[PDB]
């Protein structure tokens, strides 16, 4: 396959692969107002 | 400059020395900052990769940049590099510190039926070509 | 209050920058306040009502209203509610837009 | 090249790809 | 200004022209006809200085980069307020502006966040906390009051045996803290998030920087037991060898 396309279909070998989803991302609250270190702490990676 | 019984070189005799406080002690241990790439993408949290060859390095023993490829074969482009990233928290260098951390965590770490099924169809697929 | 001390590169590392220069010919000025910062405040009436107060506008208020009007529309979606305060020469918008506005202000070379 | 021009994305419609390739 | 072309042309106003503006008075209700005819001390109260909240007072240069970060000195620049009446009994830090703060520079501060304080000595600064009793934090930051009463400079106090831990503790970075393990824990701490360490003494006022008073002196500039000339504006020294016997009391 690799000689058929460039040898004489004479174009890069394509290849492909199943495309996965960005990755998801929380989104913090600016102020945490009224917010603890405990209950931030469970939302956060530390923990 | 002004002394009474509590300054730092009386109420710590041993550590009279003028510099003892403001010392720097000589080198120890490690993974090597220079042989990483950092980049930082700001998504709030400043999203951190480090991303380094695992075979090229020399750094690493090779007997465990070979476990950690295996391990770890998800998070290794094609180019071959191993790429980690922390995007948890909403401090850059915690990022950063995160990502050395895993480094550190997977050089210590590590420091067929389906094989046998590829043969099956392919000698299954050899008989079913039969139409002679 | 002394006053801010020139600094090599603008904006500032934490994100002040003084005003722009050459200043706008515009038929409105907007001074800064007395700490140099934008005269925008974010105010909240009724407990339901949320608002945004340009006061230190000078020269045409309603030049500025067309403008802020012009602006907003497309933002808001709609033309803004506002009311027009000539005697104390202020503009009160209902809903928080300071992040817009001050954004813009700085287009504006104020 | 006009070869070289390929989509992002193959579009692969054999109903046993999926369970060809597992 | 067209609005001053109005003001030009309009004659001169009188005191009898004065009128209250729109809507400054309401009604008021009188009984003249019908109408209304018929019917945790313990605990300090500490005060926190946010990372972004530091940077803006460096930024506009509302406290001099090149003097030691001195709480006075945020008090002289009014940046933050405290009350005697609600007896504040701590400063510290907020951790937000983590990102936003980007500046190296010596501080003394009661209590510092453990991340921050590397944070600080990534970029360079170097952070230490002492202990300023209640009562002499208040005079601290009121100094010319107690020289009208002509009180002389006390011995500065030292924290009840709950906090001793905490300022005796090395990473903590307290006055209290053993000096020998300090470059140690300054090594620790660049590890932890792994920069280089710039060494102290590298930096050409490694001598202004570093320099501390002793724990009982309140002030580096004046020793404890002082006094001031305040009509003079100059600084008396006691002479009195009982003296030295009752500040080492």
């Amino acid at each position: 396959v690799t000689h058929t396309f460039h040898q004489l279909l004479d174009m890069r070998e394509p290849v492909f692969e199943f495309v996965r989803p960005p990755p998801y991302h929380p989104k913090q609250k600016r102020f945490p107002h009224e917010q603890p270190l405990r209950y931030l702490d469970r939302y956060r990676d530390s923990h | 400059t002004f002394q009474s019984i509590y300054s730092l070189d009386k109420l710590y005799p041993e550590s009279k020395g003028a510099d003892t406080a403001w010392k720097v002690p000589e080198h120890a241990k490690y993974i090597p900052l220079d042989r990483l790439s950092i980049s930082y993408c700001r998504s709030v949290n400043s999203k951190a990769e480090v991303r380094f060859h695992l075979a090229s390095a020399d750094w690493i023993e090779e007997p465990v940049r070979q476990k950690i490829a295996l391990t770890h074969k998800n998070k290794i482009n094609k180019a071959g590099e191993l790429v980690l990233t922390s995007e948890s928290s909403r401090y850059q260098f915690r990022n950063l510190a995160e990502c050395l951390q895993k480094i550190r965590d997977m050089i210590a770490e590590a420091s067929d039926a389906r094989l046998q099924r590829l043969r099956i169809e392919k000698m299954n697929r050899e008989r079913l070509r039969q139409k002679r | 209050i002394p006053e801010p001390p020139k600094h090599k590169h603008y904006p500032t590392p934490s994100g002040w920058q003084p005003p722009r220069d050459p200043l706008p010919s515009l038929p409105y000025f907007v001074r800064r306040s007395r700490m140099h910062n934008i005269p925008v405040y974010k105010e909240i009436t009724h407990g339901n009502r949320q608002m945004t107060l340009i006061r230190k506008v000078e020269g045409d208020i309603w030049a500025l209203q067309k403008d802020v009007e012009e602006f907003l529309s497309p933002l808001l979606g709609k033309t803004p509610i506002t009311q027009v305060n000539e005697v104390t020469g202020t503009l009160r918008i209902k809903g928080y837009f300071d992040e817009q506005l001050k954004a813009w202000l700085l287009e504006k070379g104020f | 090249k006009e070869n070289e021009a390929v989509a992002p994305e193959f579009t692969n419609r054999n109903p046993r790809n999926l369970e060809l390739l597992g | 200004g067209t609005s001053l072309d109005l003001l030009r042309s309009l004659p001169r106003v009188s005191l009898a022209n004065l009128k209250p503006s729109p809507n400054s008075r309401k009604r008021e209700r009188r009984p003249r006809d019908r109408r209304r005819g018929r019917k945790h001390s313990f605990r300090h109260q500490y005060q926190p200085l946010s990372l972004r909240r530091l940077q803006y007072l460096i930024d506009l240069g509302r406290v001099d980069p090149t003097q030691p970060i001195d709480l006075t000195q945020l008090v002289n620049g009014r940046g933050v307020t405290i009350q005697p009446l609600k007896r504040d009994y701590g400063v510290q830090l907020v951790e937000e502006g983590a990102d936003t703060f980007q500046a190296k520079i010596n501080i003394e501060v009661q209590l510092a966040s453990e991340l921050a304080i590397a944070a600080i000595e990534k970029n360079g600064g170097v952070v230490t906390t002492a202990f300023y009793d209640p009562r002499s934090l208040e005079i601290l930051c009121k100094p010319i009051p107690f020289f009208l009463r002509g009180q002389p400079i006390p011995k500065r106090m030292l924290p009840p045996e709950s906090l001793v831990p905490y300022y005796t503790d090395a990473k903590n970075r307290g006055y209290l803290a053993d000096p020998a393990k300090f470059p140690e824990a300054r090594l620790e701490l660049a590890m932890k998030f792994g920069y280089v360490l710039p060494d102290i003494t590298k930096d050409e006022l490694f001598r202004m920087l570093s320099a501390r008073k002793d724990p009982r002196q309140i002030f580096f500039g004046l020793a404890p037991g002082w006094v001031v000339n305040m009509a003079d504006k100059k600084i008396l020294k006691p002479t009195d060898e009982n003296l030295l016997k009752y500040y080492s009391s």
